[PDB]
């Protein structure tokens, strides 16, 4: 023996081909690697099968399966007991030739699915999640969805079935068992119902036995080997059916959801793969999302949702390769955030929701009587993330708090104010202060474009959350440790240097992330560096132009929609005129608008003369000149202010 | 502003208050109660407009 | 009033070469060491070797509001007969005194240094209110020779509403009609705060950006990053690599079996030559940003559209400037003929306006988006030709419009009246 | 000069009017120049200066511009 790109739905970083059960093989390069080498071992019996494994591996200079053909006794523990003191004896004969895994395949003349036993690593400790399972069957396992976490499986009565102890590998208060199986068809329409109402029995039971314990969330996955005509619409009808009859079991269970992956051949015909999530969130499922396989044209697959359900769920075009957030895990951010004197961006939410909150609450008081239609403490505001799509269009999200792939967000909140008691809408955009110092690079520039034409083609306002770091800096990293220097003089290297050059060898690494010129000194192949480009992005120029387009659709957007800015952290570079350009701003009062750093001037000027960024940015500055409309003594207060205007 | 407008003298005759130019009170009140007969009388000069706006298009 | 078109949406007052050819290629070139009147690069300078012409014609350049924000020179100029609007930055460090308050007695002149090629709230506010100038009722083609390299920030400036005439250039920028040209000139920069507020992206339907080989352009000068990304350490990891002393120096503390008094030796070894390596070493990671800042990586991030040669600017722009205006006019008539009444970074002069794909296809030309001269002398022969399309398309748009006149019913009954 | 947002029986509308009492704007030291002091200026009431008259255009443009606010 790979593909690892345009293969079955996987995930792939730079340059890497990674195996199916080994999700971790080598990431380096695969362009200098031995080919894999598959290898069957038939052996009658367990005892028999150690001269086939001796002798076996003298035709190695990698995989192997060993296949057993006792369908007479199937031993637990007691035959990992018996393939053990095997392993453990030729623990050097196996390590010599490199090989990674070594499966092994049990089946029966019943029509029982093969009982499998994976060795993996140097020492070979056997790998207690892959078993019973082949390594084909690894993929749809998935397994990569719970890589927050530590696993050790336990018990199944059923060899299709897998039960996994996942704890949060930071913090241990998490503790939650995921279960994990495969269906395969059977050979030669109400056969996937009652198929679904078997297995999950199965996992109902293998759950009942391990116990309930301790467990904040449980969750289950199901996924589907057979391309059966599927016509989710049909499928959605008959889901309600069998959910309420296990929901009460499943409920005792403390289990919250539960994912299916189902593909449809009626579009041969072209299989689309389609997962559903169930949710039991607050009693009641009421959370029933019919999803669609497809790719984001970035090379990842999507969870692209046409649900029965009102389209305000969670979780929406994100990549098949979630790994299922731990709880607490919010907490580490929003620190980052509050050291700064900011609340975190995602938090702020909330902070808009008791400002309304607070908003009917005093005009209850002025206006007696009219005061019937507010919407209690929830319902307040109704928001939902914005995140650029497919085509680079945005769309309306309602997904997990955090998880931004941008150092920018967006909102459509209706807020149903006492003014709009029916409801209103408009646009939010912060800076992730914590996303890359909350620095301007061209996917947070496009972002916040797109935010602003939209704002303007609804005629709803934009409000901008100002905590940001100017535009991004930086330079070639992956150039530093291979350039070369060509001094006046090579003993004394203080005597000048003519210029700077990369050696061949080097120069045909990267060719497109520098310009390199040829020029033959002291009888060399020198490629000297002209003009550095570097492969990533948001260095130079590139931020400049984004920052020039958000700049001036700012201006342009003052003029048509209502527009309104917040400091509620330092405003630097560009984002100090965004707050400008945007011309109505609140300043929270230890929250400076710099152009030019304080320490920056003082090196300018060779004397310590400015000594605080907010001795020239601060309110004492910016609201006694103008710049500021109102001071605000906390973020809230920011906030409370704006709902004001 | 009582010649801000050269619909003023239009929508004078189509509210038949005297008073129109000041009483800004019983002016207010006829907008509310025949919000409906301004919708009707806007739709009857704008199919009106439609068909001058054809011969204008041909000149 | 000989720079301003005798009617309101009329082209401008352009004459023959004349005078000044427009082959001619553009002698005078500042230097690079020391500070340059700017001027002389527009106009041409006069010196005691013959005289060394700027890029427009000779003597026709007009400097206004020379008195006020020296650190930015606006005025009105021809190039090759056709005139235009000019906005260049003085380099050399320009005084300013403002005089002494008599209302009140404890007021004294004060000597103020605006100091050359950065941005100042009075020089912002010149900027601004030159384009406004330029556009509303003049109608003059912009010319911007860009070379500050950010903004004052300063208390003083700070508080003096810098940030407030800074927006202003901005706004006036996408209220402007006619073609901008934004090139940076030889040793010309164009770092953080100013590049933003000058961006083809700002308006590009009349913006057009242009850089010099020579020039430079980043979000920070070359000695202000090197502290931030390439900090000592990473300097001395590069030092452990280049240098052959300093790396067999890191093998001996790595190796380990020597004493208290043998592993000093070792450290007041290294941070001695390290110590004079350190200037050296400094310069090279200076060099390494600004091959960063270099106008290749422009072209290639795609923020400019070509390199230009400060030699040939003339020649080119006379054609460019010529193309650009008699196509925006034609532009302008397609829309009146069609509709009787840009969206993304991608947005480039080439692609200004959707009628350029349908006028490309009428026109016949292979190298349309380049070739200025070729596309001009195309206009002047087939002047009937583009008249002739434009009515082809008015009456395809009047059949359009009286089609749309719930409607058909309401029709059905003005008829039937 | 005072500007704000107030509402007359309900109806929110745009406000600008002249102080009268004679207020006092004092311009800090410019620490980058050592021979500077804090500047004691008296802006008499009801009469338009510099920074007064930028208020009122600053201020209209507000109002019209998204705002859209009866002054």
């Amino acid at each position: 023996f790979v593909p690892s790109s345009p293969a079955t739905p996987v995930e792939n970083d730079f340059k890497r081909i990674h195996s199916i059960s080994d999700m971790t093989y080598l990431a380096r390069r695969t362009r200098d690697e031995p080919i894999r080498k598959g290898v069957i071992v038939p052996c009658k019996d367990l005892l028999d099968a150690e001269e086939a494994l001796s002798r076996a591996l003298e035709v190695l200079p990698a995989v192997v399966n060993v296949a057993v053909r006792d369908a007479e006794g199937k031993n637990d523990e007691e035959i990992l007991a018996l393939i053990k003191p095997w392993v453990q004896n030729s623990k050097a004969d196996l390590l010599a030739r490199r090989v990674r895994r070594l499966t092994f395949i049990c089946g029966r003349n019943d029509g029982s699915y093969p009982s499998y036993y994976t060795f993996r690593g140097p020492d070979y400790a056997e790998d207690d999640s892959i078993r019973h399972i082949e390594p084909s069957l690894a993929f749809q396992l998935e397994l990569g969805r719970l890589s927050k976490f530590k696993l050790t499986p336990v018990f199944t009565q059923n060899k299709n079935i897998h039960v996994y102890e996942a704890v949060g590998r930071g913090v241990e208060t998490d503790r939650r068992y995921f279960t994990r199986a495969v269906v395969r068809p059977g050979r030669l329409a109400e056969y996937l119902i009652s198929e679904a109402d078997r297995v999950v029995n199965d996992i109902f039971d293998a759950l009942e036995i391990i116990g309930t314990n301790k467990t904040d969330l449980n969750h289950m996955f199901i996924n589907f080997s057979h391309t059966f005509q599927v016509t989710a619409d049909e499928v959605a009808e008959s889901l309600q059916g069998f959910l309420d009859r296990f929901g009460p079991r499943g409920w005792r269970l403390r289990v919250h959801q539960v994912e299916i992956r189902i593909n449809c051949m009626r579009s041969e015909n072209d299989t689309m793969p389609l997962r559903v999530i169930i949710t039991n969130t607050s009693g009641f499922v009421i959370q029933i999302e019919l999803y669609e396989e497809k790719l984001s044209e970035k090379g990842e697959w999507v969870y692209y949702y046409v649900s029965g359900n009102a389209k305000i769920g969670s979780m929406h075009l994100l990549p098949v390769s979630t790994p299922y957030p731990t709880k607490n895990w919010l907490q580490p951010k929003r620190y980052k955030a509050h050291i700064l004197g900011t609340q975190y961006v995602y938090d702020f939410p909330e902070l808009f929701r008791q400002a309304i909150q607070n908003s009917w609450t005093e005009a209850v008081k002025k206006i007696p009587s009219l005061a019937a239609k507010q919407p209690a403490i929830g319902e307040c505001i109704d928001y939902n993330e914005l995140v650029l799509g497919d085509q680079d269009n945005l769309a309306e999200v309602s997904r997990e708090p955090g998880m931004n792939s941008t150092g920018m967000v967006g909102w459509l909140i209706n807020a149903r104010t006492p003014e709009y008691p029916d409801g209103r809408k408009f646009i939010v955009v912060a800076n992730d202060i914590t996303f890359k110092i909350g620095s301007f690079g061209p996917k947070e520039d496009t972002f916040f474009f797109k935010c602003t034409e939209l704002a303007r083609k609804m005629g709803i306002p934009r409000i901008y959350l100002s905590a940001n770091s100017g535009a991004r800096l930086g330079l070639a990293e992956e150039l530093m440790p291979h350039f070369n220097v060509a001094w006046n003089d090579p003993a004394k290297p203080e005597a000048g240097f003519k210029y700077l050059y990369l050696s061949d060898e080097a120069k045909r690494r990267f060719e497109n992330e520098v310009i390199t010129e040829e020029i033959v000194e002291d009888g060399e192949k020198r490629h000297k560096i002209i003009t550095i480009v570097g492969a990533e992005e948001g260095l130079g120029v590139e931020c400049l132009r984004g920052s020039g387009l958000i700049a001036g659709a700012t201006s342009r957007a003052y003029n048509d929609i209502f527009t309104c800015t917040l400091v509620t952290c330092r405003s630097v570079g560009i984002g100090a005129y965004l707050v400008r350009l945007g011309q109505r701003a609140v300043q929270v009062e230890g929250q400076p608008i710099i152009l030019t750093g304080a320490p920056a001037l003082n090196s300018l000027l060779g004397r310590e003369v400015y000594t605080s960024n907010l001795q020239l940015g601060g309110t004492q500055i910016m609201y006694r000149n103008g710049v500021s409309h109102l001071t605000a003594k906390d973020d809230f207060d920011g906030v409370t202010k704006i709902v004001q205007w | 502003p009582e010649t801000r407008s050269p619909h003023l003298v239009q929508l004078e005759s189509w509210v038949g208050i005297p008073g129109f130019k000041t009483n800004d009170r019983e002016v207010v009140e006829w907008y509310e109660q025949n919000q409906d007969r301004i919708n009707e009388k806007l739709e009857k000069l704008k199919k009106e407009s439609i068909a001058d706006q054809m011969r204008e298009l041909l000149r | 009033l000989s720079f301003i078109p005798d009617q309101r949406n009329n082209p401008l007052p352009i004459l023959s070469p004349s005078p000044d050819p427009w082959d001619r290629d553009v002698v005078y070139t500042p230097p690079y060491k020391q500070t340059y009147d700017v001027r002389w690069m527009i106009a041409g300078k006069e010196d005691e070797d013959g005289f060394q012409p700027g890029l427009f014609d000779k003597d026709s350049f007009v400097e206004t509001l020379g008195g006020w924000a020296r650190t930015v020179v606006v005025g009105r100029a021809r190039l090759g007969g056709i005139p235009m609007g000019v906005i260049a930055v003085e380099t050399r460090t320009i005084e300013n005194i403002t005089p002494a308050d008599p209302a009140n007695p404890d007021s004294i002149e004060q000597v103020t240094n605006e100091a050359g090629g950065v941005w100042y709230p009075n020089s912002a506010f010149k900027t601004a209110q030159a384009i406004n100038d330029f556009n509303y009722g003049e109608q003059l083609p912009l010319m911007i020779l860009a070379n500050w390299r950010g903004f004052s920030g300063g208390q003083r400036d700070m508080y003096n509403e810098v940030l407030k005439y800074g927006s202003f250039i901005v706004d006036a920028l996408t209220r402007f009609e006619k073609p901008i040209f934004i090139y940076i000139p030889p040793h010309g920069e164009l770092r953080g705060g100013s590049w933003v507020v000058v961006d083809p992206t700002i308006n590009p339907a009349s913006m057009e950006m242009y850089a010099d080989e020579e020039a430079r352009g980043g979000v920070l000068e070359p000695e202000g990053i090197i502290p931030i990304k390439y900090k000592k350490d990473k300097q001395l990891e590069t030092m452990a690599r280049l240098d052959p002393v300093y790396r067999s120096l890191k093998k001996e503390m790595a190796k380990e079996g020597l004493s208290k008094e043998e592993s000093d030796n070792i450290k007041k070894k290294m941070q001695q030559r390290e110590e004079l390596l350190l200037p050296i070493y400094h310069q090279i990671c200076v060099q390494f940003a600004d091959l960063h800042d270099r106008a290749g990586r422009m072209k290639a991030k795609g923020v400019i559209r070509q390199s230009l040669q400060w030699r040939q600017s003339r020649r080119f722009f006379y054609w460019r400037v010529r193309r650009r205006l008699i196509e925006d006019d034609i532009l302008r008539r397609i829309e009146e003929a069609i509709n009787p009444a840009n969206t993304s970074l991608a947005a480039s002069p080439e692609t200004r306006s959707p009628h350029l794909v349908q006028l490309e296809s009428w026109v016949g030309i292979p190298g349309f988006k380049t070739n200025d001269r070729e596309v001009v002398e195309w206009y002047e022969q087939n002047q009937d030709r583009i008249n002739e399309k434009l009515e082809k398309l008015k009456k395809e748009s009047i059949a359009d419009q009286m089609r749309e006149l719930x409607x058909x019913x309401x029709x059905x009954x003005x008829x039937x009246x």
